[PDB]
């Protein structure tokens, strides 16, 4: 019985654990997700620079 | 010859010879002497049962702790427990071998001069040193920074450390410990009608506080599931039977950590003064401190406390510093590894303060510089 | 002693994910890391052209 | 063999081996002793951080700078300092390697005899050769005429110089430099709550300074906008998070050079002391030094400088002389980078203070002939 208890409290610290895990990932990548659309619109505004610096 | 590394403690007292992994005998901390008066001729009847022998016995007895946070009040328990220690858990007569006790930071000076006074009269070590045991529980996670917050059975206390250099300036000691939390839970638990009054009753709150609270991630999304659904509410089987249920009181107990206004503490949770503590560093190592920030000591063993405390941290911190929290799974040895390990060094060895020179400069000697 | 063996197969299935969800999520963090470097350096770069332009 | 050509300056040590085109190793001149305690046991902890070590730790540290203006008043941590820079930032033994410092004009006679002293006892060269730091610039610039404005760190100073003939009578050195901006700086952010007090946020004060601050064009006009307008606030992060906004800051701080009144200095900013250091010289060659102007130094490096200090000469100049600033991209090594071809050069071979004239005359024999 105390081994039971045990693994079975060890099974919920897990779950849980895993839980915040895969939020904490998902988050992290639409941060990233947004940098990289800063980046990119920011690189699309310079391209049209260069596009314009063509006829310069 | 080897060292021994004692550590007092405050619940449950951890020794062991120095270089190994793990201490030798742990056992609680109470002396307790029988109550009743007691029939029987020749049962062989004990005037004192102390260490892990007055945790069978607890029902004729009254357990009484000699330290209460930190500092010690009654010095003739604490010294009949370390006699215990040295005599019958290790087998190790002291005139023999070195003895490295720990101290919590910020305690009086008296209780620092009698423990090294008794240490060297009494049980006539060779020699002894008294280490900070926050620094410690930082040898052992093997980091050379990072701010350790001890929250022992107690006493908690916060010691910020910077490349080996500490800062005094930044200690943050506070008295809320695991025995608050038990006597805390204690009293909740008579909302449901389960009264724990003896000295030796505590010691089964002790255990329920141990085998089910937790702390929650969020207090009041928990507070209002618990009570709607019944989903918490687990059971729990006394030393007699009548089992009990314990519900919205599992984390009830230990969030009094990060709100110490429910026992009627005016100061912040653990969760601001570990900020605070380091906001008094200076503004080029607070990178480092929020990076390394260490967790030790009994207390911190709740299931779920190394993600409520990332959180608030990271709502107080600025939104770039990094906030990592480390909780070994060896959290509760952590400060007797620590010992183990400092006390194995080859650098270390002579600073310890030998017998002949607390014959020459009295007890006063150890406030000097052999720290 | 079957529930126990059941539980605590369960148990060591949930740390092998959970290790390999901080994995994961290391991976990520480092590859946010690089790309923050990126913004940085290019943030730089760009200040440099505008301070140059500015001061001939 | 090849020349050392060391240059110590005030600020940023800057030296390499002759003949090169950049220096070798850049680092700052700061010699910092811990403060704090220091538990951790066998870290290895030095009693003395050098050079750009101590840029790394400056969280514990208290750097100080051991050249204040031009001259130096620490010579034990000067001493460290050039040992550091001989041994592990170029690994070369000063035993085989002859060097050529540089010094500010109008220094004490004491400063020097004890460099060329130290150079000759402590580390023992073969030869060594003292340069006024304002020839090099000019060196560097492939001229052989034109009044150099040298506006360091420590100190500013402004020599003209014709057809290779320098005018003794005509150096204007003043004591504004870029530390005195960096204190005023540190001075005026207070206007909207920073606080910076420690000798390590000095330096955090000194990257605001170097990536923000800019000289304006016309500074009624810059005060006029920044005080309706929002377009010069910029931001920058600090160490730990708290970003900052600098205001009208930003073109305030490096306006002190062109009024010294700011800082309580009483006397003319750097626009009219080349002004004045021009007309001191003769009538005939008073085209040539305004055609040929010639900046240099760290501080000379700010974004928008070379175009104020042109308007604000063609505002004193008569109007028929044209005004012409040589601003160099290179312009921080630019006094190094001299220093290299003056020592690569074979005509000047035979000027060095070899030590057996040294040996005949002592120190002093660095004002002598071999200036
Ligand atoms: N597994 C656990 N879960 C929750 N609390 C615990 C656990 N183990 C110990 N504690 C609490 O920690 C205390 C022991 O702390 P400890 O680290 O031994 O104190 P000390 O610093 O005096 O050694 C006990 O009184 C108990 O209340
Ligand atoms: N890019 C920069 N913009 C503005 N100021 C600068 C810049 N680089 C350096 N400085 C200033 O110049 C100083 C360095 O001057 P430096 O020429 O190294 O002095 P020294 O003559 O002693 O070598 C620094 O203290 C800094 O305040
Ligand atoms: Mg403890
Ligand atoms: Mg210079």
């Amino acid at each position: 019985s105390d081994k039971l208890k045990e693994a079975e409290t060890r099974a919920e610290f897990a779950e849980r654990s895993v839980t915040k895990l895969e939020k904490s990932i998902d988050d992290l990548e639409d941060e990233l997700y947004a940098q990289k659309l800063k980046y990119k619109a920011i690189s699309e505004e310079l391209d049209h620079a260069l596009n314009d610096m063509t006829s310069i | 010859t080897t060292a021994l590394v004692c550590d007092n403690g405050s619940g449950l007292v951890k020794a062991g010879f120095a270089g190994d992994d793990a201490p030798r005998a742990v056992f609680p901390s109470i002396v307790g002497r029988p109550r009743h008066q007691g029939v029987m001729v020749g049962m062989g009847q004990k005037d004192s049962y102390v260490g892990d022998e007055a945790q069978s016995k607890r029902g004729i007895l009254t357990l009484k702790y000699p330290i209460e946070h930190g500092i010690i009040t009654n010095w003739d328990d604490m010294e009949k427990i370390w006699h215990h220690t040295f005599y019958n858990e290790l087998r190790v007569a002291p005139e023999e071998h070195p003895t490295l006790l720990t101290e919590a930071p910020l305690n009086p000076k008296a209780n620092r001069e009698k423990m090294t006074q008794i240490m060297f009269e009494t049980f006539n070590v060779p020699a002894m040193y008294v280490a900070i045991q926050a620094v410690l529980s930082l040898y052992a996670s093997g980091r050379t920074t990072g701010i350790v917050l001890d929250s022992g059975d107690g006493v908690t206390h916060n010691v910020p450390i910077y490349e080996g250099y500490a800062l005094p300036h930044a200690i943050m000691r506070l008295d809320l410990a695991g025995r608050d939390l038990t006597d805390y839970l204690m009293k909740i638990l008579t909302e449901r009608g389960y009264s724990f009054v003896t000295t030796a009753e505590r010691e089964i709150v002790r255990d329920i506080k141990e085998k089910l609270c937790y702390v929650a991630l969020d207090f009041e999304n928990e507070m209002a599931t618990a009570a709607s659904s019944s989903s918490l509410e687990k059971s729990y089987e006394l030393p007699d039977g009548q089992v009990i249920t314990i519900g919205n009181e599992r984390f009830r107990c230990p969030e009094t950590l990060f709100q110490p206004s429910f026992i009627g503490m005016e100061s912040a949770g653990i969760h601001e003064t570990t900020y605070n503590s380091i906001m008094k560093c200076d503004i080029d190592i607070r990178k480092d401190l929020y990076a390394n920030n260490v967790l030790s000591g009994g207390t911190t063993m709740y299931p779920g406390i190394a993600d409520r405390m990332q959180k608030e941290i990271t709502a107080l911190a600025p939104s770039t510093m990094k906030i990592k929290i480390i909780a070994p799974p060896e959290r509760k040895y952590s400060v007797w590894i620590g010992g183990s390990i400092l006390a194995s060094l080859s650098t270390f060895q002579q600073m310890w303060i030998s017998k002949q020179e607390y014959d020459e400069a009295g007890p006063s000697i150890v406030h000097r510089k052999c720290f």
